[PDB]
């Protein structure tokens, strides 16, 4: 139906943003909402025909671009503090009334880039004592470190993805509570039978998924340039 | 068919070459307003109207596009069929009763229109007026062709011919209708 | 109160002028009570689907509206919209907007009576009475040869339709004026508490 | 011309019976809606109500478009704790086809644990262990995991896992300290654990 | 009742085609109330001398009735004669034949309605009330739109003098049949104690 | 000249060359009855009222004897001068709605006559006609000229034109006054 | 005005009488009414035209005719013993409405001429006494044994017919009360001065008119035939 | 449709008062008239009223026109001596001009003799007295003459006789009888003559 691009993106005061939106469900109507927890989805602006945009509540700020009928640009000329939230994409088809969006696209503005840092992964396997008392085994997934507080975090067994047995914190960490330019941490759980993890066959992977600088930003420093990434920790089953 | 009162809503025209687009309300036969797609305003014929009762343009200009996009559809789906030309009828008539040296409004009232693009004038002693002038939108028909009413604003002199020319596709040369006090 | 619009479905895709045409009309009878909800799809002079809320559905007229009127019945947020204007644009129009704006419009005529040509006692003439800018169009005009109502030798116009929410009819009398005779046009009309008489003295 | 929600969040047991009130505000006769987002994407679709009395329905959910008192209130019988997200009271301005929110309310559906089986085992690193990690999990929705009051020591939330293959749920919280005398044994002192917590020693 | 006649007096002594015409006519207002009779001669469609109760006596209207006037006048047996004709014939026909004969003459109407042109339903068409053979005069037609009393679009023809004591009337209604609609046609005359009504259902 | 109802009696009309008179009633313009001279009868035209009504014919002759006379006086009296012949119009119209196969009256109605001697003929199909033909007499006008009637008995066919053919003085050729059902 | 002819006229049973009367006044209108005591006077037949007529009340017996327009004749075909009567005959103007009546034609029907019998006259002197008492003298003239009745009786003193002075009965006397062909009987008086009448020089005579046969009608008697004839008694003046 | 006169013979004295009734029945609005005729000619016209109320008159006779009771009574104040003769009443139907006549009303008018002198003479004959003859002359209005009971005597009614030249008038009567035994102071005794009569011999 309808995706969006992109995931998410942090960055800069002043800087250029472009969030683009493409729909496949061939609809007329195609709409830009803001989400942010105490005030639910506000419209931005809005397009019914091919070259066309309409403002909503909340336009001040923003440019929108309607080229085709299936793809609807939101741009934002100069970033601003007050404009880190989750843009919605939707669209509607003239002859009803239902709303269709897509994933979103989470949008972060820091003040400065030099406090952006990526993440560090570690997979932490189950305790001898919970296999031999719940015959179920239970690995955690560490992920430490980084900055902005926005990351994906998912788990892999032997190549596919699973969402079964799986839980990962609602929301982040601060690593420093009393701090302005603190790191986050995030945890999830991947728990299996005893004997699915006691198979020497079985691969457990932790992917990471962190939004950072992009290729095109300016980096003059001795660290790796902290882009958008991957990372991720593996672990074997234990022949118990 | 058979009802105390009718009210036709959203009623949305369209036609090509040109994109010429209308859009209006009725009750009972009368235009309640009618939608400026350029102005992009609601353009309400008794302003008193207005007052009470409003309507935003956003709902004719996004009808609009609509029905733009189903004649392009439908005129494909057909193969370009166009459209039969008709003869519109024109009738002249005094908005009240004619009394000399005295304004008076004289009514040019004009059926069967179709298509929806016609040109409407009056003239005075054969000379042509363009003075004190009002015309309305298309009026929809049963038979789906269209009426239209124009305006002129005068004293009946004792002796001062009117004329009301319309001019057609569906004519070969604009017809007069003749008017007169006496 | 902000008048609700009639909204048409979008067309499915599959010299020379061209005209479409799309409306909704809403048929009230005895106000509210019952209400008729039909939309029309016209494609030169030509109705190809539409919509009666008397069938309850879209309904091609004619070959070229079978894959619109099959599309908007099948998708469900389509046909429930269509099938709500009923009371979403029908009712509330009626007991809003209209109900304070030309229903309740009220403009009292302006009635005079002439002769046609120049009074020549005993001697057939012809007596107009002018009833005009009147609303709604509900009308009554009667003629009296002083006392009585007559009802032969009058004849009376159509309802003229000014086009401006105003109307106008004229009734003529054919008689013969003779001294001491009283002619009085009678109108009755919803906007006057009372009927209207102008008279006209022989 | 708006619409509103009254709570904000809501918590509540399994099995248990679910309200979540909205009122509105409109200037012609909208289709009232009720969006659903599950946590980690966008809002989708529940139902609809086209008009007064219409009752709009969905996977145990159910509202009824109250014209009267301006309402359309969410409602199910017995919430099952897959019901955990937000949910949003649409509104349509028909007109223009803009569709107004509410504020939303995030719905927390504690699960229903007949047999806790408390236990805090402390996990190791693979290749360089360089923190220690301790699980407490297999507790029931009554307890609660508090912050430590130790700035070296970090500690998540409960987090409801479910294995849909055994239909075994199970809450769980972590902690971790980069320091080395980390005890598994105190890592929760800060919080009211089950008076029968498991404690194995590494 | 033996009717009386008006005498004619007398001329005094003293291709080509004359007319000689005498008369008495007898003006009865309210009845035998007011009286004025008057006789007159004519020759050549020229009159040249004549009685008028209002002056009593013989006046010549042009020089031919001089001699005439003069010598009528002059003997009082005729001048009292004629002068008595107004109790003699005008009153005495008046109380006596005409009030057991024309004056008490009624004859009731025979309606029926037509339709101008083959009825086609949503057509404009004509309605035509005939009312016809009805003695005296007085009559009033009105047309009724299932229900109420129609002015608009109605025509009606002057009262038509058959010539044997009989008279007619047509009456035109302009309309559009719609189906459900009844048109009825409502007369009223002297001869009638209740009033006729014609249907037409269309 | 204004008043609720007018007798008319005794009215005496006679003429020359051929002394033919004419003496009727009337009331409220309608013929109350003639008296022939030939046969010295009154002939009532609603029999029903010579039952209720009657007059002597020895009157109407009596009066006639007079008139004749003054005819003769007024002749002279003014050095013999004719009168102005008039052109009579006509009018034709059915007594009953016009039902095809049955007995309907058609209605020649003759007006501006003068003098009084004229001659209205039928003619079916220009076949003229002379069965159920009834005459009245003149009837007076506010003028002085006259107006007559006649009536002609028939049946509506589909196909069969009428007309009234009328001869007077007035005229250089007789005027045909056409009727069709439809 | 109208004159009327014959003055009277007596008739036979059977008998063709002939009534003429002759009009000035030129009018249209003439009438015949017959008069006897008892009935005042009915209309016989009437004209208003010179070549019609019209029958009246009582026609039955009669017939007219109008050959100008003032002459009307009326004619009794036989003679009738009802028929006797005085005839009146009439005219009026069209544009009036009154009558102008003529002398009267008084018309006997006897049944055998062998009766009518003229009158026997005789004068009686007036008496010694009355002259010496009164100083009037009064002379009587007795007509009698005639009939029909009808006679006129005149007084002629020396030549000449005087009105003053005489009385004459208003009609006859039967001499035979109860019978069928009773003659009759009729007196007059004439009164003058006691010297007038004792002139030896006066000369008074009582002239007595009787209508009876007339020439043309048929007698074979023995008696002198009762023609209409004038019989008469004189008497001289008497000395003192 | 007729006319009717009441009476049928009327007598009275000089200078009384005249009244002689006369109701109709028409069909239509006739005019009323009155006619009179003197002993010895035809009747002729006296006056006429053409509708109701109006009054006819003439030489001191006049009549109302009333169409109520439908009458047209004649009246004079002081009747004449002149005055006797027969009175018609007569009535127009106007449709054919026909003229309805009443029965008549034959009017006496007894003169006024102041001096009366009542007496009984015999007259003798001229030449040969062959019957007598016996006058009654001289009394007043108020005596009457009646008939004899006797066949073979005559007697006439009494007769005004008026010489004018002494404006003197006088009533008589006369009787005769061809017998012998003729009495005049018995020719009368059928009747009722003065009681001072005067009777010579």
């Amino acid at each position: 139906a309808v995706t969006q691009s992109p995931r998410s993106k942090v960055a800069v005061t002043g800087g250029k943003v472009t969030l683009s939106c493409h729909q496949t469900n061939n609809h007329d109507y195609m709409y830009w909402y803001r989400q942010d927890t105490g005030h639910g989805l506000r419209l931005i602006h809005y397009s019914y025909v091919a070259d066309s945009t309409e403002k909503g509540d909340i336009p001040d700020g923003y440019k929108a671009s309607r080229p085709s009928q299936e793809n609807f640009s939101l741009i934002l000329e100069l970033a601003s503090l007050s404009q880190t939230a989750v843009y919605f994409c939707a669209s509607i088809d003239s002859s009803g009334n239902t709303l269709y969006f897509g994933e979103g696209s989470r949008l972060i503005v820091v003040e400065d880039l030099k406090n952006v840092f990526p993440p560090e992964v570690a997979v932490f396997e189950p305790s001898e004592a919970e296999i031999s008392h719940t015959q179920k085994a239970t690995l955690v997934c560490l992920a430490t470190g980084f900055y902005p507080d926005h990351v994906e975090l998912s788990w892999w067994v032997n190549g596919k993805e699973v969402h079964s047995g799986v839980c990962t914190d609602p929301q982040p960490l601060k690593e420093q509570p009393a701090l302005n330019d603190s790191r986050y941490a995030l945890s999830s759980r991947l728990r299996v039978s005893a004997t699915f993890w006691q198979n020497p066959r079985n691969h457990f992977r932790c992917q990471v998924q962190f939004y950072g600088l992009s290729e095109n930003d300016e980096w003059t420093q001795d660290r790796a340039k902290p882009v958008t990434q991957i990372v991720s920790a593996e672990a074997w089953g234990r022949a118990d | 068919i058979e009802a105390d009162h009718v009210g036709t809503y959203g009623i949305s025209v369209y036609q090509s070459p040109g994109d010429i687009g209308q859009y209006t309300f009725e009750f009972d036969g009368d235009e309640l307003f009618y939608v400026d797609l350029d102005k992009k305003e609601t353009v309400w014929m008794l302003p008193e109207f207005g007052q009470l009762a409003s309507f935003d343009p956003q709902g004719g200009l996004q009808n609009i596009a609509v029905v733009k996009h189903n004649l392009g559809v439908l005129t494909k789906r057909s193969n370009s069929t166009p459209a039969t030309n008709e003869a519109p009828q024109a009738t002249v008539f005094p908005k009240s009763p004619v009394l000399l040296g005295q304004p008076n409004t004289l009514i040019c009232f004009v059926d069967n229109i179709f298509p929806p693009v016609i040109n409407i004038t009056w003239l005075r002693n054969s000379k042509s007026v363009a003075d004190g002038v009002y015309e309305t939108s298309f009026f929809v028909n049963r038979d789906y062709s269209f009426h239209k009413l124009s305006y002129l604003t005068f004293i009946p002199s004792d002796d001062d011919i009117y004329d009301c020319k319309v001019e057609h596709w569906g004519l070969e040369e604009p017809v007069l209708k003749h008017w007169e006090p006496e | 109160f902000e008048a609700q619009k009639a909204k048409a479905n979008k067309a499915v895709d599959g010299e020379r002028h061209f005209v479409y045409q799309f409306m909704g009309e809403c048929y009230f009878t005895n106000g509210t009570q019952r209400i008729r909800y039909v939309t029309r799809y016209i494609y030169n002079r030509e109705e190809y689907v539409r919509y009666d809320s008397d069938v309850g559905e879209h309904r091609a007229v004619t070959e070229l509206g079978r894959p619109d009127a099959e599309y908007w019945n099948s998708q469900p947020e389509i046909l429930e919209r269509t099938r709500a204007e009923l009371d979403t644009v029908c009712r509330h129009n009626y007991e809003g907007p209209e109900t304070h704006t030309s229903l309740r419009r009220l403009e009292q005529p302006n009635v005079v009576i002439s002769l046609s040509r120049t009074e020549a006692l005993n001697h057939h003439n012809t007596l107009v009475c002018s009833v005009t800018d009147f609303y709604p169009a509900k009308i009554k005009v009667r003629w009296f040869r002083n006392g009585q109502e007559e009802t032969v030798g009058v004849s009376s116009t159509q309802l003229i339709r000014n086009g401006d929410w105003t109307f106008q009819v004229l009734v003529m009398l054919e008689m013969t004026p003779r001294r001491g005779e009283v002619y009085t046009c009678h109108v009755e009309h919803p906007s006057l508490k009372s009927p209207i008489t102008v008279e006209w003295k022989a | 011309d708006s619409v509103t929600q009254t709570e904000g969040n809501v918590a509540l047991s399994e099995e248990d019976f679910l309200t979540i009130h909205c009122n509105y505000s409109a200037s012609g006769y909208p289709a009232l809606f009720w969006y659903v987002q599950y946590p980690g994407e966008g809002p989708q679709f529940l139902f609809r109500a086209s008009r007064d009395k219409e009752k709009g329905s969905s996977r145990g959910f159910e509202a009824t478009y109250d014209k009267g008192t301006t309402s359309f209130h969410l409602r199910k019988a017995s919430v099952q704790e897959s019901d955990s997200a937000v949910y949003y009271c649409a509104l349509v301005i028909s007109n223009t086809n803009k569709v107004v929110f509410g504020t939303g309310t995030r719905l927390q559906v504690l699960p229903n644990i007949q047999n806790p089986d408390p236990a805090v085992y402390q996990l190791r690193d693979s290749k360089s262990s360089d923190k220690s990690v301790c699980l407490f999990t297999d507790f029931d929705s009554q307890t609660n995991v508090s912050q430590s009051k130790d700035s070296d020591v970090y500690i998540t939330d409960k987090c409801v896992l479910d294995m849909r293959s055994m239909d075994f749920k199970s809450n769980s919280a972590v902690a971790w300290s980069n320091k080395s005398d980390f005890a598994c044994a105190n890592a929760f002192n800060n919080s009211i654990i089950p008076e029968d917590t498991f404690f194995p020693s590494p």
